RNA sequence: UUUGCUCCACACAAUAUAGAUGGAUACGAAUAAGGCGUCCUUGUGGCGUCGCUGAACCAUAGCAGGCUAGCAACGGUGCACUUGGCGGAAAGGCCUUGGGUGCUUGCUGGCGAAUUGCAAUGUCAUUUUGCGUGGGGAUAAAUCAUUUGUAUACGACUUAGA
RNA sequence: GCCCUGAAAAUGGAUGGCGCUCAAGCGUGUUACCUAUACUCUACCGUCAGGGUUGAUAUGAUGCCCUGACGAGUAGGCAGGCGUGGAGGUCAGUGACGAAGCCUAGACCGUAAGGUCGGGUCGAACGGCCUCUAGUGCAGAUCUUGGUGGUAGUAGCAAAUA
RNA sequence: AGAACUGGCGAUGCGGGAUGAACCGAACGUAGAGUUAAGGUGCCGGAAUACACGCUCAUCAGACACCACAAAAGGUGUUAG
RNA sequence: GAAAUUGUUGAAAGGGAAGGGCAUUUGAUCAGACA
């Protein structure tokens, strides 16, 4: 019929599905752009909270 | 409406006691066969005379053949036609090799440019324009300049099979 | 030599049909290199064999054949209609077929 | 005619390439199409872009996952035009489609296997000269396709190797022609002339 | 050994099963005519089962002929069997289902003697 | 768990087959322009030539292709080796060396073919698997139960345990 | 004339779809081609009609033979038939050496209602033909009575302190 | 909503109009061969990516009766008068 | 000692129902007719 009062949807559709991850180790979806001028190094690091 | 022939059709009102020998009127008619041609005849007579076919007779019907079928000719053509919202006179020039060929392209043209079907047209006159320079429409004049020549760029060969092994060339 | 072919390659295409109704009794055949009905007139009457394989041996063979004849031409592009001893199976639309050279008239 | 026919997509018109490919399949002719990124659609780029976003809005309202799928790749655009011309929910149709393979660029096997064209769908032979048209590769990249650059790069690499292959071959048939030459004007040669060879 | 006859043509070998007799157990396959007002079958829409009707009727020549060319005639005993003594090219004896084992060997024997064909000699056969 | 697994080899058995039956025969680019040849001053160059379809090119003769002899050539090609190199877009295939061996219808010979009876696909392809044989090769793990709590309704997850 | 503006609605979406641009678009012309239970010819069923044929010594005169045309169908009418319980007659019918019934993607006759046979099970009675007779044929009636499913190993078996 | 004449649907499948009671075509015994109707012949899909002359380029082109809509009014787009 | 419905065994098919029509392949099965 049409809401009545407008209000923003609850929660973000960009974080779906809200299932359990496929593993404890979250994946690195993306690394920094490469600049081959600089010395070789890692671009990330493992640790424990 | 088809591939035209041209007919002389001659008719008259039926004779009577007090009037034997009625007058005799002829029309040149462009139609694809003599049945359509005798019909067209009565159509037009009934727009000119007190007659109908029920009280008249066709006296003669005779196909007229082009006099010089392989001489190229510039035709003046006069037409009356009906549009969706009114009726109208027109002059077109056609260049072909026989009145018959000329009339076939006219009806084509009238159909394509003006959406006039065959029912809606009246050839008023078709006549060979004798001297050039009484040729009036440019799309024809174009073709009577001295020593005329022209290429046909972008040649398109028809394939005979679905696959080719070359890559065509439109040269010519 | 290397070739032994005594038939013309061909293809089972459709049954004779409407938009919405087919008729298994007549099969439609495309013949290699026949482009027109005039070309196809040559093959009218020639005999067709659909040759297939099977697991059970029969009269000492694992190869079987459905036999037929070309009967008339079809449309404008040298396709041909044919009838068979038994109507062709229809899993074979798009299967190969053999058009012999007999009965011969040359 | 041949067991597998490789079509060089470049310079062809999508729906006319599609219409003939579907047919060949249905009649049992295996087909592989290459360089689908160099495919054409008539009508200028903007129109076909607009047309594609029309496509993009269609989706299953309760679940966009079950709704129409929008493949961005120039080969998959192409497959769509094809699949649309094949009774593809029948077993016969599935069968037909397995006879088909469509690619961007010319990847192995096919880079050394000859490719043919289909004149009745050749853009340069069909479109009135002057009319605007659209390259599939460019249409795709603008709706999401990710790999124009890496096709372009691979192709350019591939094109180097094939100009060598070619150069060699053209050099080998200059000799071969310098053969058919001594042999010319000889008895066996004019005898073969006589019979049209 | 049967009168020569023209090739027997059967026109509709397939059984005319009742509509939906495949769909509910309660409906036997025995032919029964749709009388419903809306029924696709009775209205004969493209796609549904045929109904029996008189065009299917068999050549008056080959009708009642079973494959061998003989009409079959049910037989309960020698006397019945002897009604076919002048008709062995034309009728064939079938021994009735409730005829006893020993009584079939008598019938089977006489039929051999008279040259009368028997459609089911192997019945109750003491093998 | 009664001698299992794997790659190569051949043998038998079975099971298939969306449909072998001479050959999928490799520039690129343009189309109001190009391909090829040739020269040169190497260029948006001169000169020649070609198209108008693959109606081509290549292959193709021999018991479905038998058994044999010779000559002219030194060429062609099958096979298995071996030399050097290339190809990662799905390379898994291409090119090159060298000896061996077969075939050669380039040409000339000797023998064979019938009775499959006037046609009957007249059977010559390539899928997957199963059982033994012997020539190489290789000698794990997962799950239940127990256990953690970075996890959990139950499954699941995540730990730990010679 | 075609095209453009004028031209705003609710799930994503329809020249039937793909797609199409010297069209696979619009107007018009010319051929060819595809295909209805319709038209033409033929066979076979049945309906109606018009003929022919009692002459013994063989078998249907409601018969047999020749010929022509016709065939949609609710409500409804009539006709010829199929099937059940019981009755008169008949076949000196079937049967404990297995009646009846029941089972059987086995066989055969009939356009069909149905009829016949084989095999298995079974255990005491039963059937063809001419007639007589009716409490004579079921898918439905929120039909009657009995039996049985899916639902489902599901809801649940949690008040009264242990 | 209501009348007139006819033809239909209801009571009727079959081919066409994708689809659909009534539109087009054509009315039905079981079948073989042939030829057609209305309607089609790029591909789905049987059937010319046939021939021929024009016209049309749309940043919401257009695409076949019943039929699934568009008007006044405008354009120095282009066409022929 | 039917049927609904059920267990086992054997055979077969199964990408959002199943069943049906005309037709043929394949498999399984079976009648007849021959001399
Ligand atoms: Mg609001
Ligand atoms: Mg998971
Ligand atoms: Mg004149
Ligand atoms: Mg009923
Ligand atoms: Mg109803
Ligand atoms: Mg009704
Ligand atoms: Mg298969
Ligand atoms: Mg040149
Ligand atoms: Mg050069
Ligand atoms: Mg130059
Ligand atoms: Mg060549
Ligand atoms: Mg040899
Ligand atoms: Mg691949
Ligand atoms: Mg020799
Ligand atoms: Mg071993
Ligand atoms: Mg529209
Ligand atoms: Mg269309
Ligand atoms: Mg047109
Ligand atoms: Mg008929
Ligand atoms: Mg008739
Ligand atoms: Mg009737
Ligand atoms: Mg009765
Ligand atoms: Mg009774
Ligand atoms: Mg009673
Ligand atoms: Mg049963
Ligand atoms: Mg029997
Ligand atoms: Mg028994
Ligand atoms: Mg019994
Ligand atoms: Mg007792
Ligand atoms: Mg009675
Ligand atoms: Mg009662
Ligand atoms: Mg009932
Ligand atoms: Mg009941
Ligand atoms: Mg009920
Ligand atoms: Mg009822
Ligand atoms: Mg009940
Ligand atoms: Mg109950
Ligand atoms: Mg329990
Ligand atoms: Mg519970
Ligand atoms: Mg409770
Ligand atoms: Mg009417
Ligand atoms: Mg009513
Ligand atoms: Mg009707
Ligand atoms: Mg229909
Ligand atoms: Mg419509
Ligand atoms: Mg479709
Ligand atoms: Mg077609
Ligand atoms: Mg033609
Ligand atoms: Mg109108
Ligand atoms: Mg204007
Ligand atoms: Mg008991
Ligand atoms: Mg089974
Ligand atoms: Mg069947």
């Amino acid at each position: 019929s049409h809401r009545k009062y407008e209000a923003p949807r609850h929660g973000h559709l960009g974080f779906l599905p809200r299932k359990r991850a496929a593993s404890i180790r979250a994946r690195v979806k993306a690394f920094p752009k490469d600049d081959r001028s600089k010395p070789v190094a890692l671009t990330s690091f493992l640790g424990y909270k | 409406m088809a591939h035209f022939k041209e007919y002389q059709v001659i008719g008259r009102r039926l004779p009577t006691e007090s009037v034997p020998e009625p007058k005799l009127f002829r029309m040149r008619i462009f139609a694809s066969n003599e049945v359509i041609a005798k019909s067209r005849y009565w159509y037009f007579l009934q727009k000119l005379h007190k007659v109908k076919k029920a009280s008249g007779e066709i006296v003669s019907i005779n196909q007229i053949n082009e006099a010089h079928p392989t001489k190229v000719k510039n035709f003046g053509v006069w037409v009356r036609y009906d549009s969706r919202s009114g009726t109208h006179n027109m002059y077109k020039e056609i260049r072909d090799v026989s009145r018959v060929a000329a009339v076939e392209t006219l009806y084509q043209d009238m159909a394509a440019r003006h959406r006039a079907r065959f029912r809606s047209i009246h050839i008023l006159k078709v006549a060979e324009i004798e001297k050039t320079a009484d040729v009036k429409r440019q799309y024809v004049k174009q073709f009577l300049t001295k020593d005329l020549k022209f290429p046909l760029p972008h040649r398109v060969q028809k394939s005979t099979k679905t696959f080719s092994y070359k890559r065509p060339s439109t040269f010519y | 030599a290397e070739s032994h072919r005594l038939y013309v390659k061909g293809k089972h295409l459709s049954y004779q049909r409407s938009k919405r109704v087919n008729n298994p009794n007549v099969s439609l055949i495309k013949i290699e290199g026949v482009a027109t009905p005039q070309d196809a007139q040559f093959y009218l009457g020639k005999r067709i064999a659909y040759v297939y394989r099977a697991s059970k041996e029969v009269r000492g063979s694992k190869i079987r054949v459905m036999w037929g004849k070309v009967t008339r031409t079809h449309g404008n592009s040298g396709v041909v209609r044919a009838t068979f001893r038994n109507n062709l199976p229809a899993k074979t639309f798009g299967a190969s077929v053999r058009i012999f050279l007999y009965p011969s008239n040359i | 005619v041949e067991p597998v026919v490789v079509i060089d997509g470049k310079g062809h018109l999508v729906g006319r390439l599609a219409s003939v490919v579907a047919k060949q399949l249905l009649n049992g002719q295996k087909i592989v199409v290459v360089r689908a990124e160099e495919l054409n659609i008539s009508g200028e780029f903007f129109r076909n872009k607009l047309k594609y976003h029309d496509f993009l809005r269609k989706a299953t309202a309760f679940n966009k996952t079950r709704g129409p799928f929008h493949f961005r790749a120039p080969s998959r655009i192409f497959y769509k035009a094809l699949r649309g011309m094949v009774s593809h929910k029948t077993a016969r149709g599935k069968a037909a489609l397995e006879r088909l393979k469509v690619f961007e660029g010319i990847p192995p096997p096919y880079d050394k296997k000859k490719r043919v064209v289909v004149p009745q769908a050749l853009r340069v032979l069909r479109l009135k000269p002057g009319r605007k048209y659209t390259t599939l590769g460019k249409l795709s990249t603008s709706v999401g396709w990710k790999y124009e650059d890496v096709v372009a790069k691979l192709e350019a690499k591939r094109k180097v190797s094939s100009a060598e292959y070619y150069a060699k071959k053209r050099a080998f048939t200059k000799k071969v022609a310098s053969a058919n030459a001594t042999a010319a004007e000889s008895d066996v040669a004019k005898q073969l002339a006589a019979l049209g060879y | 050994a049967s009168l020569p006859h023209p090739k027997i043509v059967k026109k509709h070998t397939k059984k005319f099963k009742r509509h939906h007799s495949d769909r509910y157990h309660r409906v036997a396959e025995n032919w029964r005519k749709q009388k419903g007002i809306d029924s696709v079958v009775r209205r004969r829409f493209r796609g549904n089962i045929s109904q029996p009707k008189i065009g299917y009727g068999s050549n008056k020549k080959t009708k009642f002929l079973s494959p061998s060319g003989h009409k079959t005639f049910l037989v309960a005993n020698v006397k019945d069997l002897e009604t076919l003594t002048m008709h062995t090219k034309t009728y064939a004896a079938e021994i009735a289902h409730n005829i006893s084992a020993k009584n079939r060997v008598v019938i089977l024997a006489r039929a051999k003697a008279l040259g009368i064909k028997v459609t089911n000699p192997k019945g109750r056969l003491a093998l």
